[PDB]
């Protein structure tokens, strides 16, 4: 709980969170070269109405 | 394993 | 009369216990981490010492 | 008590951390003033098949 | 930490068969 | 009574929808049924 | 060789997603 | 009791890299409809 | 000791036996709410989620009832 | 003078635990002994 530990912390945070980027990247690289692959958030619609 | 425990182990968690 | 009997309308039958799933968009849930632990943390260790 | 609640919580915001207050929550009598939006989130999120 | 009632009750059994065993040990 | 035999799939913002109940919406979109000008056009022929 | 539709009995393609603690 | 300047330097870089909301080329195939219909709903 | 009289919350829409039957399916199956609403009975899985929620487990191990806790 | 409200912190989750633990194991033993009477065996 000092500050040795508090900033340890972020950087066990901050590094999740570049690698979670970096998933971000490369799952928008994928539907760009025309394959679908899944985001960090769900796939939206599916065929029903909407498109 | 005894029979004081073995009624109520799966009386605690039912699984 | 006895009931049943009576006449009735000849309508497509309910449909009102029906199971529906729904089409929520993309950004409506939030991301999720951190699996959440179940199980009671165990204190032998404290009470030991 | 405002130079308190607005140093702890400008150390949350520079740290980026967010979220409720963790001793607020924690009770059950928060649950109790918050009915009503309960019973809209629980609803959505089991009728969308994630609870 | 508060207590606890077998806790308690153990722990006197325990400090009079104690306290017996160290006068009993002595002559 | 029929079983369900399909999947049935109602968009999110349709969450509201619920049968024997008239939402809001529905007063607000198809407001003639609820003016009581015309004998023809209840809530009940509506809910029919 | 049948090949069912998305409005199939069981071939949604909504799947359900499961919560964290599960 | 912290060294904060250390720490708000590490914790800009933790709010730019947070998932807050989707980015613009990650959005796939917006659905005016959808939004329309969805301002109507009378949701959160 | 001061332990947590959970039965208590007797409330006229819940009873005692529904309470009971309620904890014993979820001890039963674990977060499958249909499941639970099933070994329940008469209520839908809403309700048994709220509930669940609305319990005061451990209010009675923490401090306060609601001067203050302070830092 | 007066500052260490972390060693608070924790000792207090410490403690919390404490009596969460003894108000957990006498429902057990009240519930394990049927010594104990129903209404807080069952109870």
């Amino acid at each position: 709980f000092s500050n040795k530990e508090y900033i340890s912390r972020l950087w066990h945070t901050l590094k999740y969170y570049q690698d979670l980027k970096n998933t971000r990247m490369k799952s928008i690289t994928s539907t760009s070269q025309k394959i679908p692959s899944a985001s960090i958030w769900g796939n939206g619609y599916s065929g029903y109405g909407n498109g | 394993l005894s029979t004081n425990l073995i009624s109520k182990i799966s009386l605690l968690r039912p699984s | 009369v006895d009931s049943k009997l009576l006449p009735k309308n000849i309508e497509p039958p309910l449909t009102s216990q029906y199971s529906t799933r729904h089409d929520a968009p993309r950004g409506l849930f939030p991301f999720e981490s951190y699996k959440p632990s179940v199980q009671l943390p165990d204190m032998a260790k404290l009470k030991k010492m | 008590n405002e130079c308190i609640a607005s140093t702890s919580n400008a150390l949350k915001v520079l740290s980026g951390d967010e979220g409720y207050n963790e001793d607020m929550v924690r009770r059950a009598n928060f649950y109790k003033e918050n009915e009503a939006m309960l019973r809209e989130n629980i609803e959505v999120i089991l009728s969308n098949g994630r609870m | 930490m508060n207590t606890s009632d077998s806790e308690s009750t153990l722990y006197k059994y325990l400090k009079e068969s104690k306290r017996k065993y160290d006068e009993i040990t002595h002559p | 009574e029929i079983p369900q035999a399909h999947e049935i799939v109602i968009p999110s913002y349709s969450k509201w929808f619920n049968l024997e109940k008239i939402h809001s919406i529905e007063v607000q979109s198809l407001p003639e049924f609820f003016t009581n000008r015309i004998p023809s056009k209840t809530p009940e022929v509506y809910m029919r | 060789k049948r090949v069912p539709n998305p409005n199939f009995l069981g071939n949604c393609n909504i799947k359900d997603f499961k919560p964290p603690y599960i | 009791g912290y060294d904060i300047n250390y720490i708000s330097k590490i914790g800009e870089k933790i709010d730019s890299n947070k998932p807050i909301f989707l980015f613009a080329p990650e959005l796939g195939a917006i659905n005016l409809h959808a939004l329309s219909m969805s301002l109507q709903s009378k949701n959160l | 000791l001061k332990k947590v009289k959970i039965l208590e919350q007797i409330d006229e829409n819940w009873s005692k036996e529904d309470l009971q039957k309620l904890l014993k399916g979820i001890q039963e199956f674990g977060a499958d709410w249909y499941k639970v609403a099933k070994n329940v009975g008469n209520k839908s899985p809403e309700q048994c989620i709220l509930r669940f929620l609305q319990l005061p487990i451990e209010d009675k191990f923490l401090y306060g009832d609601g001067n203050g806790l302070g830092p | 003078v007066g500052i260490d409200t972390h060693t608070a912190t924790d000792i207090y989750q410490t403690l919390i635990a404490l009596n969460l633990d003894t108000t957990v194991n006498d429902c057990l033993d009240k519930l394990l002994n049927d010594e104990c009477t129903e209404s807080t065996r069952e109870n």
